[PDB]
RNA sequence: UGAUUCAUGAUAACUCGACGGAUCGCACGGCCUUCGUGCCGGCGACGCAUCAUUCAAAUUUCUGCCCUAUCAACUUUCGAUGGUAGGAUAGGGGCCUACCAUGGUGGUGACGGGUGACGGAGAAUUAGGGUUCGAUUCCGGAGAGGGAGCCUGAGAAACGGCUAC
RNA sequence: GAAACUGCGAAUGGCUCAUUAAAUCAGUUAUAGUUUGUUUGAUGGUACGUGCUACUCGGAUAACCGUAGUAAUUCUAGAGCU
């Protein structure tokens, strides 16, 4: 029996996307988990695609029951590919990440040419 | 001691061995870029004029045109010339390197020699609008030019 | 030290840039351009920490790429760019056109302006002298140097610029009696007609205004604007209509906004 | 302009003149003069030089710094203070040179010495006044083991640049 | 498009307080006594033809290929290319 409601909400179609701050009321819930927060948030809005969604930054305030965070509702996946950070692109799993080794990398490879 | 042939006219190389003091006297005290004959240095090098230019040591310093002292002695030096290509040495850089005397003399170990001889429509549209625009420039002077002067 | 300073840090920006000191280390360092650059307000800090558009410097970077964000009459891709008093920030997308001035605490609003009123902007001149061959120039303080100028418009005085025809259509000659507002130092932002202007020879011009309802204030020449000729401005004001207001006035404008509902 | 032989113009010349575009992108798209990518043409990228602006710098005016008189004279032949002429600098200037003058600072503390002394915004304590501190994240200066000298460059006497001891 | 040429930045950042007591520094001036890549804005005739409308297009160089010295280092000579 939790709600979400969301405020200070702005359009951006510089960057064609619905920019919020959402301000869940989960009682009793412990906290809920933003693949869960996803797909209510497209059936609320209409969006076609619970892709675009990317929500981030939450708190969950001191006494539990109430946490906040950001929403960025895009229009076109097209867009959140190009105008997003590629993290969180990897966190909901639409890019990957690869490790580094330092050495070599540009210092010693700066000596043969 | 150890010379490299190498031909301009065809664009082969290779590299020899000579180790006879009355063959290579007349290879010494010649300095880089002179033709030496090579009837003497070799009887299967007749006709051929061999020219001795570069060439370094054992040590490796190389020789140094317009340096005569059979030495090793330490010159500062611009970057990108002969004996001095330091690369990504911070533009304007100098270093002192240790370089060898332009006259052939014992204590080398390679000798380089050579041989002398052998026994649109865009572009087209940039022009004119070039043109165009600075004919547009001049018609802008004589506009304004007089529009101020009329008052 | 050995060369320009290319980093700027935030306790050492302009304290009317409002960004807080937690932030981080930097500030924008707004390039050099136009305007003061001490007087100026970083495109940067237009959108992100005032209009939010964005959310950090990227999300700026890609807002500026984007070659929406247009001033002046053409757009400006640097992400450090000078922008100042009277000047116009226009977006094509969203259509809005914005103007960027003073507000009476010192600091910069930017000021919805319609179509009609972004058409043209209206700045001051530093000073007119002639140059090669003896065509006379004059120069703005927002840098802007105009050839053949009309024989009456002189040094301090205001000249209003189309971004199409690119040259004046009219001027206010800093006199006394016109409309000015001063944008410099503490009296920054008030808006008020010159009643007195004293010159004393060799050091800053003094100039004594007085605001729409009774206060009476000073200023050096540097930092006083003429807007518009007699009381009427030829801009539209801010939401406070340059009447800088007392602390315990604009405590009862709080407090009868709080009794008010 | 507060103030100029200023801004600037005309003239006579002068330079072995730095310069005054042999550069690179797409989108094509009105119409035949030889119907021939044909007459053509826009939007940019870079770049040369001048002025102004800006980022600055470099000099620079006035007033202000701790203890010490068991630090009362210091400066000046070899730059001390000034003048003239010049040289050099981006530029003023003993910055330097030639000549001339005999000046400059001081009991209102110069010069000298100490500082376990970078300066400031400031820190601790505080009835008031004060006392002591401030290497340190903000600003300015100075150094990159100690000195000295230079290349490139708009910007360096650079040291995560070079040369010598 | 990797390498490379060219251009630009590396003169910022950062660290420390050794030297330095009208010196640096603070407040306040001044540059009409100066330089300033860049930004931004404006700006620019004659290159020779006896001022009577422009008149001609150069190789070499890196990366590459190849032969090498040096025990050696973004040490280093030479040939062939573009
Ligand atoms: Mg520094
Ligand atoms: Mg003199
Ligand atoms: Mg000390
Ligand atoms: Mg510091
Ligand atoms: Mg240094
Ligand atoms: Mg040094
Ligand atoms: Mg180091």
């Amino acid at each position: 029996a939790v709600t979400l409601r969301t405020r200070k909400f702005m359009t951006n179609r510089l960057l064609s996307r619905k920019q919020f701050v959402l301000e869940v009321i989960h009682p009793g819930r412990a906290n809920v988990s933003k693949a869960d927060l996803k797909e209510r948030l497209a059936k609320i809005y209409e969006v076609k695609d619970s892709n675009c969604i990317f929500v981030f930054k939450f708190r969950t305030h001191f006494g539990g029951g109430k946490s906040t965070g950001f929403g960025l509702i895009y229009d076109n996946l097209e867009a959140a590919k190009k105008f997003e950070p590629k993290y969180r692109l990897i966190r909901n799993g639409l890019a990957t990440k690869v490790e580094k080794s330092r050495k070599q990398i540009k210092e010693r490879k700066n000596r043969t040419k | 001691m150890k010379l490299n042939i190498a031909n301009p006219t065809t664009g082969c190389q290779k590299k020899v061995e000579i180790d006879d003091d009355m063959k290579l006297r007349n290879l010494y005290d010649k300095r880089i870029s002179q033709e030496v004959v090579g009837d003497l240095l070799g009887e299967e090098f007749e006709g051929y004029i061999f020219k001795i230019m570069g060439g370094c040591d054992k040590q490796g310093f190389p020789m140094k045109q317009g340096v005569l002292t059979p030495g090793r002695v330490r010159l500062l030096l611009h970057r990108g010339t002969s004996c001095f290509r330091g690369h990504g040495r911070r533009v304007g850089e100098r270093r002192r390197k240790s370089v060898r005397g332009c006259i052939v003399s014992q204590d080398l170990s390679v000798i380089n020699l050579v041989i002398v001889k052998k026994g649109t429509p865009l572009t087209l549209q940039r022009k004119r609008a070039r043109i165009a625009d600075k004919k547009k420039r001049i018609a802008k002077k004589k506009s304004e030019a007089a529009e101020y002067q009329k008052l | 030290a050995r060369g320009l300073k290319k980093h700027l840090k935030r306790l050492n920006a302009p304290s009317h840039w409002m960004l807080d000191k937690l932030g981080g280390a930097f500030a924008p360092k707004p390039s050099s351009g136009p305007h003061k650059a001490r007087e100026c307000l970083p495109l940067i800090l237009i959108l992100r920490n005032r209009l939010k558009y964005a959310l950090t410097y990227r999300e700026v970077q890609s807002i500026l790429m984007q070659r929406h964000i247009m001033v002046d009459g053409k757009v400006r891709t640097d992400k450090t760019y000078p922008a100042g008093f009277m000047d116009i920030i226009s977006i094509p997308k969203t259509g809005e056109n914005y103007r960027l001035l003073y507000d009476t605490k010192g600091r910069f609003r930017l000021h919805s302006v319609r179509d009609e009123d972004a058409k043209f902007k209206l700045c001051k001149v530093r000073s007119v002298q002639f140059g090669q061959k003896g065509i006379p120039y004059l120069n703005t303080y927002d840098g802007r140097t105009i050839r053949y100028p009309d024989p009456l418009i002189k040094a301090n005085d205001t000249i209003k610029l189309d971004l199409e025809t690119n040259k004046i259509v009219d001027f206010i000659k800093f006199d006394v009696g016109n409309v000015v507002m001063v944008t410099g130092g503490r009296n920054t932002g008030r808006v008020g007609v010159i009643k007195n202007r004293e010159k004393h020879k060799g050091t800053f011009e003094t100039i004594h205004v007085e605001d729409a309802q009774g206060h009476q204030f000073a200023t050096r020449l540097g930092n006083v604007f003429t807007i518009g000729k007699g009381t009427k401005p030829w801009v539209s004001l801010p939401k406070g209509k340059g009447i800088k207001l007392t602390i315990i006035e604009e405590q009862r404008k709080r407090d009868a906004a709080a009794q008010a509902a």
